[PDB]
RNA sequence: GGCGACACACGUGCUACAAUGCCCACUACAAAGCGAUGCCACCCGGCAACGGGGAGCUAAUCGCAAAAAGGUGGGCCCAGUUCGGAUUGGGGUCUGCAACCCGACCCCAUGAAGCCGGAAUCGCUAGUAAUCGCGGAUCAGCCAUGCCGCGGUGAAUACG
RNA sequence: GCCCGGAUAGCUCAGGGUAGAGCAGGGGAUUGAAAAUCCCCGUGUCCUUGGUUCGAUUCCGAGUCCGGGCACCA
RNA sequence: GCGGGGUGGAGCAGCCUGGUAGCUCGUCGGGCUCAUAACCCGAAGGUCGUCGGUUCAAAUCCGGCCCCCGCAACCA
RNA sequence: GCCCGGAUAGCUCAGGGUAGAGCAGGGGAUUGAAAAUCCCCGUGUCCUUGGUUCGAUUCCGAGUCCGGGCACCA
């Protein structure tokens, strides 16, 4: 487990590799490398352990990441449910939270179609 | 892609500007 | 086309090799009307067939075309209680269309990463009689030969 | 101990990113580690990292008492 | 408050599954329209949505304006990826009396399904189809990917 | 007279926490109006009695209205 | 008295030989059709009558109870 | 117990220098549907072992195992 808790992929560039960490999008990648002064274009295989620890030390202390971030995200959702606002209610039943229609679609939140019998027609 | 707001092409599609597409 | 024959389009001969058949080939490479992009590929493939196996690209291309030309094919027809698979000979116009169409089709099924390479390599194999587009052409001719029983049903 | 089946434990030095150095015994002579006891947030004081937040919310919100009196 | 519901089912579409592609920088070539509590040049603050300033135009003059695909340079190297951008956390902006139900944006983070789609089925015969961007009407704002239009690039095939 | 089985809405019948279907009747959607289909409502001391159980249409014990079977003899 | 049988809604495999529940129809969703049927593409539904036992494991092997069919009941 | 047989691809069967064909499966052409037809492709120590040969599914010694066949049973 190199950094933060994860092993970022060798043979790809640092700026891309950092993104594989939960909590680092491409934007935080560019800024971290700038702030610690490492080339964004250097393959992970080709970093001095000096570069490794410098990049490592920065990233973990600057932002909350991986598990801790997930936990903090979890506490937020948990809070909404417990109070419990309409937003919290939506998380209970696993419906969309941001005002999307549910007559159709919503498959990402609702999941696979549970097909059901319809209404029969006359003969 | 055009549905990606976090890109030039995406901001063009939505007809808006920002960091990812400046004016 | 009930009333009359369709006018066969005449295409502007390409600027580099000055060949109409090249133009038609450029068109089969063209997706979404990006002719400029498609023209590059063909010409860049021409660069590649130039350096690998040092022949004149134009002679290689033209040869590959002739080899993928199907002399015979099956064409569905009529007749009352069933629709037969009848062996018909292929018109020079249709011969040309098919080979160009297949050439691209086989080219885009090759494993190489970039387009100019795929085109060049398929053109190379096709000129030497190997290659996917050729395999289709032989397949088509086998089916035609096979259904010789229903020859008299031809028009 | 049984001959032939066990791997030799030798003097070994384990090195952390925080410059910590540990003198111990291992199958490997030298080993480099990302973290150790000496620098791990839970171990070191309470080095609360990025999260001082607790949590904050909700009525650290303030900003302000502007709605009138 | 509801018309915005959601175990489900259908239509019409949008965005994709990638290298004839994606990205960043740089550099070109349209047309038709719209515009006085309107369009807003340019300056500065903000990564930014925007905000404060602040000229010009009652407009073949001033502005919306950058057209985009393209062209040039470099990066990515076949990976559920720098493909895709749904979903969700957080922080902001603007219109508006007011964005909980139920607005559009911007930014950080998240980065789902999707590897070209069963039976079946649609459109188009030429500047057409495909693809690329632009404008308007409605309108405070806007759920427009809709509609009506405008140009850019530009095919394949018709034996019968 | 002797063993086994059904009693549940007006009809015909499903089936340990006073329960349903159809059909009949009433509405309603559909329709030009009907049929059909779809939706909604009323439907009941769940045969009598004793028992078990906090609790019985439900499990038991019988009994009852009725349904299949048993019956000189040489 | 003796033999066979009970398994998706219907009718039948699977048991003999313990480990894996299958076939046709029906039902549900979707196609074709102006529409229905036929037809074509997908999907759901059986813890095997019950209880007890053997076993690591029972639709399957052994018992017990409830059914449901069938054959027998002769000499006087 | 003795003779006569076999084993070859998922199935069915054909044969000193060889590895087959028919169907199953896969894709494609064809279509209302189901087939039919057509083109391509997949499926082996030719049971095991030990030998002959320059080498063998092939010849042979051989064991395993289903084929058959014929006799006998105190
Ligand atoms: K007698
Ligand atoms: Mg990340
Ligand atoms: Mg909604
Ligand atoms: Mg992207
Ligand atoms: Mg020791
Ligand atoms: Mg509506
Ligand atoms: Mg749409
Ligand atoms: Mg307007
Ligand atoms: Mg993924
Ligand atoms: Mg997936
Ligand atoms: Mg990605
Ligand atoms: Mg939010
Ligand atoms: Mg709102
Ligand atoms: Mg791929
Ligand atoms: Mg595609
Ligand atoms: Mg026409
Ligand atoms: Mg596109
Ligand atoms: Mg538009
Ligand atoms: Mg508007
Ligand atoms: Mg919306
Ligand atoms: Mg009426
Ligand atoms: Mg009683
Ligand atoms: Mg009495
Ligand atoms: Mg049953
Ligand atoms: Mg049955
Ligand atoms: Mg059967
Ligand atoms: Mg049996
Ligand atoms: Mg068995
Ligand atoms: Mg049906
Ligand atoms: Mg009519
Ligand atoms: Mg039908
Ligand atoms: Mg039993
Ligand atoms: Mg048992
Ligand atoms: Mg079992
Ligand atoms: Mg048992
Ligand atoms: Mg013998
Ligand atoms: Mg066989
Ligand atoms: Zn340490």
């Amino acid at each position: 487990a190199r950094i933060a808790g994860v092993e970022i992929p060798r043979n790809k560039r640092v700026d891309v590799a950092l993104t594989y960490i939960y909590g680092i999008g491409k934007a935080r990648a560019k800024e971290a490398l700038e702030k610690t002064g490492i080339n964004p274009a250097t393959r992970v295989k080709d970093l001095t352990e000096a570069e490794v620890v410098r990049l490592r030390e920065y990233v973990e202390n600057t932002w909350k990441l991986e598990g801790e971030l997930r936990a903090e995200v979890a506490a937020n959702i948990k809070r909404l449910m417990d109070i419990g606002c309409y937003r919290g209610l939506r998380h209970r039943r696993g419906l969309p939270v941001r005002g999307q229609r549910t007559r159709t679609n919503a498959r990402t939140r609702k999941g696979p179609r549970k097909t059901v019998a319809g209404k029969k027609k006359a003969p | 892609g055009k549905g990606d707001r976090r890109t030039r092409r995406g901001k063009i599609w939505r007809g808006t500007y920002g960091k990812y597409r400046p004016r | 086309a009930r009333r009359r024959r369709a006018e066969v389009r005449q295409l502007q001969p390409d600027l580099v090799y000055g060949d109409v058949l090249v133009t038609a080939f450029i068109n089969k490479i063209m997706r979404d009307g990006k002719k400029n992009l498609a023209a590059r590929i063909f010409y860049d493939a021409c660069k590649i067939i130039q350096e690998k196996t040092g022949q004149e690209p134009l002679k290689v291309f033209k040869q590959a075309v002739e080899n993928v030309k199907p002399r015979m094919e099956v064409r569905s027809r009529r007749v009352g209680g069933a629709n037969y698979q009848v062996p018909m000979e292929v018109s020079p116009r249709r011969q040309q269309s098919l080979a160009l169409r297949w050439l691209v089709q086989a080219a885009n099924q090759r494993p190489e990463r970039r387009a100019a390479v795929r085109i060049a390599h398929e053109l190379m194999d096709a000129a030497e009689g190997k290659g996917g587009a050729v395999k289709k052409k032989e397949d088509v001719e086998r089916m035609a030969e096979a259904n010789r029983a229903y020859a008299h049903y031809r028009w | 101990m049984k001959e032939g089946i066990h791997p030799k434990l030798v003097p070994a030095r384990i090195i952390c990113g925080c410059g910590n150095v540990i003198e111990t015994y291992s199958t490997k002579p030298e080993i480099y580690v990302e973290v150790c006891s000496k620098c791990h947030p839970f171990y070191t004081g309470q080095q609360r990292f990025v999260d001082t937040e607790g949590r904050v919310e909700r009525f650290q919100r303030r900003y302000g008492d502007s709605y009138r009196k």
